[PDB]
């Protein structure tokens, strides 16, 4: 039983605490708590593999941008969120993606794209926009609720693998 | 190189104008140069002494586009740029007087406030731990709620403007009339200076690990007071701060309702201008297509594009 240190980063607001929570305790709950920086573990069995998720779901408002640099160079996977919602939080994956590759100076670096808040009828992203900056990436995109369960251990569980298979 | 001041005084009156039309429309254009116009629009609007009315407007449009409440300016926008930039320049002191003698406390500490039971090392007594976090949090709230005076008035009108804007739209949402404030002197001030003391240059020195680790504690639990938020249904191990925050909610109510209450409100431009205008330029085909769209806008960005235009032209034949 090996421990992933995955790491849950993007823009405010787009779902990344609502995703940890649907994953970890498995309910969800509409409310204003915006993170500063949350961890959390969770033991579980993955392909049979029985393994041990640590989590770091962190604050995507500009004025924390200062502290990427360090839950980068520790973090093994990157879970970049946004919102299928909102373009903005979309074209804020590349600030990400960008720091990602240099911090870790590597351009393959275990990441999956994450396209939440799918349960809503005003989608200004579409998938296959998505389908194509993941694509051009050589990551995986996955689209989720935290809503709805849908997606989501999914999301978590396909990170795994991509650090597994790095 | 530039014109003179004289050349721009059309385009300011524009940029100027009440309803900010052409303000709206660069919010959406700008992208990436969304810190160089934020930074442009303040030093043009101070000059002005209209500040006010820039972000009172641009932050009151943002909320009539939300419809989502528990999103609000919870992402990067113009308005959130314009904040941040408005309130380093003009609420630094405060945040020194509030937080300066805290931070020091916390950065020649030498003893850790970890609660988490899987990051406690060998031998390590978290009751103690506890009890160092809960009074150093006791001492930085206290400071904290008696600076409710010292932020600048005109900022407080502001913080009254969004009071106002979320008032019209969720009159019956009786939650936002502090959360919208919260967002702002928390979320994205106290915290993140707690955070990164070298934000308002309180300390220059990177904290040893466990003042690395007490700032976050405490943001956390600063944070959580400032949302009303107890402890228990997210991180489990952060129970022992409760009494905390169910002790002060009613402290941090008031202070973010008073931080409001103010409703009367207490050199050359042209390089300013000048740029402001590169950047219309440079967005001159994305300006268009706005001005292609009804409503009442639509008749000023016209006139924006023209004067664009006949900008550029002015500052060809200023070309050699
Ligand atoms: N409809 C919907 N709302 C969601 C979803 N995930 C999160 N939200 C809401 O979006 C807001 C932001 O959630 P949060 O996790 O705090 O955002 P963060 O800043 O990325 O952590 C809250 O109002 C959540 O309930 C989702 O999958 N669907
Ligand atoms: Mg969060």
């Amino acid at each position: 039983m090996t421990e992933y240190k995955l790491v849950v980063v993007g823009a405010g607001g787009v779902g990344k605490s609502a995703l940890t929570i649907q994953l970890i305790q498995n309910h969800f709950v509409d409310e204003y708590d915006p993170t500063i920086e949350d961890s959390y573990r969770k033991q579980v069995v993955i392909d049979g593999e029985t393994c041990l998720l640590d989590i770091l779901d962190t604050a995507g408002q500009e004025e924390y941008s200062a502290m990427r640099d360090q839950y980068m160079r520790t973090g093994e996977g990157f879970l970049c969120v946004f919102a299928i919602n909102n373009t903005k939080s979309f074209e804020d994956i590349h600030q990400y993606r960008e720091q990602i590759k240099r911090v870790k100076d590597s351009d393959d670096v275990p990441m999956v794209l994450v396209g939440n808040k799918c349960d809503l009828a005003a989608r200004t992203v579409e998938s296959r926009q998505a389908q194509d900056l993941a694509r051009s990436y050589g990551i995986p995109y996955i689209e989720t609720s935290a809503k709805t369960r849908q997606g989501v251990e999914d999301a978590f569980y396909t990170l795994v693998r991509e650090i597994r298979q790095h | 190189k530039i014109m003179p001041e004289e050349e721009y005084s059309e385009f300011k009156e524009l940029i100027l104008q009440k309803e900010l039309h052409v303000v709206y429309a660069l919010s959406h254009v700008c992208g990436q140069d969304r810190t160089l116009l934020a930074s442009i629009l303040l030093r043009i609007f101070l000059h002005e002494k209209l500040e006010s009315l820039l972000l009172c407007t641009l932050n009151d449009r943002e909320i009539s586009m939300e419809d989502e409440a528990t999103t609000l300016f919870r992402a990067t926008t113009l308005a959130s740029t314009l904040m941040e930039q408005y309130m380093k320049a003009t609420a630094t002191q405060f945040v020194h007087h509030a937080l300066k003698d805290s931070i020091l406390k916390i950065m020649e500490s030498k003893q850790s406030c970890e609660l988490s039971p899987s990051k406690l090392e060998k031998n390590e007594d978290v009751n103690t731990n506890l009890t160092h976090l809960l009074n150093i949090l006791s001492e930085l709230v206290e400071k904290i709620f008696m600076a409710s005076e010292i932020l600048p008035p005109t900022l407080r009108y502001i913080y009254g403007c969004l009071q106002k804007s979320v008032q019209h739209k969720w009159p019956t949402n009786t939650t936002m009339r502090t959360r919208v404030v919260s967002g702002f002197v928390f979320l994205r001030l106290i915290c993140p200076a707690i955070l990164n003391p070298r934000m308002f240059n309180i300390i220059s020195d990177s904290p040893s690990p466990i003042a690395a680790r007490t700032l976050i504690l405490v943001a956390k639990s600063v944070q959580n007071l400032a949302n009303l938020v107890e402890f228990g249904a997210k991180e489990p191990y952060m129970e022992g701060v409760n009494p905390f925050i169910k002790s002060n909610k009613h402290r941090m109510i008031m202070f973010l309702d008073e931080l409001g209450n103010v409703p009367e409100l207490p050199t050359d431009l042209s390089r300013d201008l000048a740029a402001l205008h590169e950047i219309c330029v440079a967005h001159s085909d994305e300006l268009r297509t706005l001005s292609n769209e009804r409503g009442a806008q639509q008749h000023v960005l016209k006139k924006l594009l023209a004067i664009t235009e006949l900008l550029q032209q002015k500052q060809n034949q200023y070309t050699k």
